[PDB]
RNA sequence: AGGAGGUCAUGUUCACAUAC
RNA sequence: CCCGCAGAAGAAGCACCGGCUAACUCCGUGCCAGCAGCCGCGGUAAUACGGAGGGUGCAAGCGUUAAUCGGAAUUACUGGGCGUAAAGCGCACGCAGGCGGUUUGUUAAGUCAGAUGUGAAAUCCCCGGGCUCAACCUGGGAACUGCAUCUGAUACUGGCAA
RNA sequence: UAGCUAGUAGGUGGGGUAACGGCUCACCUAGGCGACGAUCCCUAGCUGGUCUGAGAGGAUGACCAGCCACACUGGAACUGA
């Protein structure tokens, strides 16, 4: 299932950062974040409108670590929900449990957050949840288990997320390592660099 | 009150029996044009009092023949 | 043979608006009179007036706004060859409620919005956008 | 045209003939090869196209193409054929599924092997 | 701050006594994103000259479109020579669902939610012309209420 | 300005490039 | 289902890279071998054949074939045309059939409104619940555009009278 | 595929069926269906539904459910609600 190849190759193809690495070190220091991967990565050819739509879809997919047939299901659910389909889609993607546990600081990257979720270390509403793609609910409590609360990487990732920005729609008590998911975030609260209408007008082909 | 159908006689050549026409106005399914379909019925006439071209009110009864299951209620507009 | 006087009236209005005539005339009838009354109430025409007794003539004064005619598009819906009847739940909107649609209901001839407010549909006559 | 005319003569759909008739709406058919040989393509092309005259199980006798580099087919070699034509070759409208009952996989392929029935190289 | 984008670059011939004389023709559409849009054809012997000429001819010859928050006011049917274009005011957040030329025209005009379909022919020149004509022949509640001599709240 | 009179059969086949 | 043990330890492939269509260079070959869904490519520098490196798309799947719908407004009721692109009978008369100038009544057949019965459950949709999530199961609704009956309205069509 | 149909269409009476009925029989009448497609030929189980489709529509009738038909082929009855 999950993608297991080189990470920064994806960011190089997308041109920009995708937060695939911890962030302790600058991405340009880590690799050439400008040149596209491959032998012919130097020159840049024009990409058509189909190219840019596919590139936005793959950008979002590779940000959140979601494969295609799961992403299409997310799109269908977003289109079925009342309201704005793009905002619904981004709400679902942000509501993924692994994304939540990465946002609140219990993990360096989304991959590490996914491993923490899958190795029975996280727990919503006092029950151990093993599903990476679990859909959290408003006003729910996400904590880490008492057994795994002693790991070092949890502390390290907490410190890493401290100096990043703080998502305002989920309150995190790092003292006892728990969090409360306040409400579904808004497109204002999400990243403006994520062009959005392209995905919907691509799937509506 | 009983369910009745008004129609026009087509032929009364056979004995103790008449034939009616029940032309109705049913909208076409696909196109919407109001066609004028016609259904022929065999109706049981007693005393053979009916004649072609006469408006007839008929009612549905128990079968009385291989093809006859309607009886006459009252003739009207006997005009020739 | 003249088999649709309502369509003829709509055609007269459309051609007059295209040809920049100030007024149009036609042989009147109590249904064209009602349609013209609806049009005047909705402001698509300036004023209507009948004249004569034996063979009455209806006369309409078309309305212009800034040299361009007010009546952009107007057409007949329920042609004699194919009648149209819509219930209360399908009274169609013209230009998303900007234009009107003349509907003959069991309570006279009225605009589609008025018919929908009254809660009864009927025959359609024309889309006036 | 008019609704009144359509009522009398409704729209008579355009029934479509299948491009692959001798398959009887089946993905593939087994056939015994009667004659393997080569032909020449139409005017723009120039080559020696390898074809075979297959007798299917429904009595249909058709002409099939043999894709890839070389083969091991002669008379009485039971093969499996699938649809698809070869254009610059007037009669052929079927491809032998290479890597099947008797069609040995074309030797020494490295990419697009699945289309030619070649096992994974070690 | 006029956004601008080319649609199609074509190659044409002239067949002079010496031989063929190839030349290129562009087609570009510019717009502000808030109603003002325009298109320019442009035609030269090289692609850069063609696109520059089309952009210059497209900055001039711009029309004004009465818009409703990045959406059309009412369904419209534009027609030019071989192309008939149908446009419809879709709800918010649905994106620009449109064909080839219409996509560029709307994306630079400022429309953001619209359903579209290009019947007839699909030649880019005629499609662009028909889309701009159709958008031009669109009314807003204000202008239609002024024309009919009634209040907007009466028209609703 | 109006209207009139008075030689020549045929031609292997396929190749022909520029697209910011 | 929960707990405990050891150890990254037992677990990634398939198609494509000329345009359509996201993704390019070298070598082999020389109208041959071959490829191909359409346009085509190959005759000595091939981004189109075969191999390699690189990349793109899907992922325990990936491709090819068959079949239906869509795009196809290309059977056009919504939603086409007929001077020359396919298409106006050689021309008329006319029975069925389709359509019907204007006014007043009356009927209420079409038409519209309301009500009752029915339209099985399941399926589709909406709001919820339960399986760790999902697929799946389930509660309550909404729909099931229909049909029949009853009571109304008279604008329009129809019937009858003038 | 243009005309098809003599128990055929209808009436009186006898018989028969749990029941109405040419269901059957005798007699009488000459009707009946058909361009709104009768008769004949080819194909096919039907519906709720499934797929596709913006929709109208098009295709389809596997699994689940309702109905019909059949039980090697062609007949026939007994028992029994
Ligand atoms: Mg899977
Ligand atoms: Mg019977
Ligand atoms: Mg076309
Ligand atoms: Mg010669
Ligand atoms: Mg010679
Ligand atoms: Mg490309
Ligand atoms: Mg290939
Ligand atoms: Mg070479
Ligand atoms: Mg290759
Ligand atoms: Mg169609
Ligand atoms: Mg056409
Ligand atoms: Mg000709
Ligand atoms: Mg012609
Ligand atoms: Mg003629
Ligand atoms: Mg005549
Ligand atoms: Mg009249
Ligand atoms: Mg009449
Ligand atoms: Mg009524
Ligand atoms: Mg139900
Ligand atoms: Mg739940
Ligand atoms: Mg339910
Ligand atoms: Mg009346
Ligand atoms: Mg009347
Ligand atoms: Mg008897
Ligand atoms: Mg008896
Ligand atoms: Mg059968
Ligand atoms: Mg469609
Ligand atoms: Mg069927
Ligand atoms: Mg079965
Ligand atoms: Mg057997
Ligand atoms: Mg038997
Ligand atoms: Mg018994």
């Amino acid at each position: 299932a999950r993608y297991l190849g080189p990470k920064l190759k994806l960011s190089r193809r997308e041109g920009t950062d995708l937060f695939l690495k911890s962030g302790v070190r600058a991405i340009d220091t880590k690799c050439k974040i400008e040149q596209a991967p491959g032998q012919h990565g130097a020159r840049k050819p024009r990409l058509s409108d189909y190219g840019v739509q596919l590139r936005e879809k793959q950008k979002v997919r590779r940000i959140y670590g979601v494969l295609e047939r799961q992403f299409r299901n997310y799109y269908k659910e977003a289109a079925r929900l009342k309201g704005n389909t793009g905002e619904n889609l981004l709400a679902l993607l942000e509501g993924r449990l692994d994304n939540v546990v990465y946002r609140m600081g219990f993990g360096a990257t989304r991959a590490e957050a996914r491993q923490l979720v899958s190795h029975k270390a996280i727990m919503v509403n006092g029950r151990v949840v093993n599903i990476a793609s679990y859909q959290v609910s408003p006003n729910d409590v996400v904590s880490i288990r008492e057994k795994a609360k002693k790991q070092s990487r949890v502390k390290a990732a907490l410190e890493l997320a401290e100096q990043r920005e703080k998502p305002t729609w989920l309150e995190v008590d790092a003292g006892k390592m728990e969090g409360t998911f306040k409400r579904k975030p808004e497109r204002s609260d999400l990243s403006a660099d994520i062009n959005e209408h392209l995905i919907v007008e691509l799937y509506s082909k | 009150k009983i369910r009745t159908l008004q129609g026009r006689v087509v032929s009364d050549k056979m004995e103790k029996s008449i034939v009616v026409a029940i032309e109705r106005f049913v909208k076409h399914p696909i196109y919407g044009k109001f066609i004028k379909r016609t259904t022929k019925l065999h109706v049981h006439d007693e005393n053979n009092e009916c004649g072609i071209g006469d408006v007839v009110e008929i009612r549905e009864c128990r079968p009385l023949s291989k093809t006859k299951s309607w009886t006459l209620v009252r003739v009207v507009e006997k005009a020739v | 043979s003249m088999q649709d006087p309502i369509a003829d009236m709509l055609t007269r209005i459309r051609n007059g608006q295209a040809a920049n005539k100030a007024a149009v005339t036609m042989p009147s009838s109590k249904l064209k009179v009602a349609i013209a009354n609806v049009l005047k109430e909705e402001g698509f025409i300036e004023d209507f007036k009948v004249e004569g007794d034996t063979k009455p003539e209806l006369e309409l004064t078309l309305k212009y706004f800034q040299g361009k005619a007010v009546v952009e598009s107007i057409q007949r819906v329920s042609r004699p060859g194919l009648r149209i009847y819509k219930r209360k739940d399908e009274l169609p909107k013209v230009m998303a409620g900007l234009g009107i649609a003349v509907v003959s209901t069991s309570k006279g001839v009225m605009t589609d919005r008025a018919a929908r407010q009254a809660g009864l549909g009927g025959e359609i006559i024309c889309y006036v956008a | 045209a008019t609704v009144n005319q359509l009522v009398r003569k409704p729209r008579a759909r355009k029934v479509a003939k299948s491009n692959v008739p001798a398959l009887e709406a089946c993905p593939q058919k087994r056939g015994v090869c009667t004659r393997v040989y080569t032909t020449t393509p139409k005017k723009p092309n120039s080559a020696l196209r390898k074809v075979c005259r297959v007798r299917l199980t429904n009595g249909f006798e058709v002409t099939s193409y043999i894709g890839g580099e070389g083969h091991n087919l002669q008379e009485h070699s039971v093969i499996l054929i699938r649809g698809g034509r070869v254009k610059d070759l007037p009669g052929v409208r079927y491809h032998t599924v290479r890597g099947a009952l008797d069609c040995s996989g074309v030797k020494d392929r490295k990419q697009a092997r699945s289309k030619y029935g070649v096992k994974r190289p070690k | 701050e006029l956004q601008e984008k080319l649609i199609a670059v074509n190659r044409v011939s002239k067949t002079v006594k010496g031989g063929r004389i190839f030349s290129f023709t562009a087609l570009t559409v510019v717009g502000d994103g808030n109603g003002r849009v325009g298109f320019g054809y442009g035609k030269a012997r090289e692609v850069p000259a063609a696109i520059q000429k089309a952009m210059e001819k497209a900055r001039r010859n711009m029309i004004n479109v009465a818009l409703n928050n990045g959406t059309l006011q009412h369904p419209v049917k534009g027609v030019h020579t071989g192309s008939r274009v149908f446009m419809q005011p879709a709800s918010e957040g649905t994106g620009i669902i449109a064909g080839g030329a219409m996509r560029a025209v709307l994306e630079v005009a400022g429309v953001h939610n619209v359903l579209a379909k290009a019947y007839g022919s699909t030649n880019p020149i005629n499609v662009v012309r028909a889309t701009i004509d159709g958008l031009e022949n669109m009314n807003s509640p204000e202008m239609v209420a002024a024309k009919r001599g009634k209040s907007v709240e009466e028209i609703l």
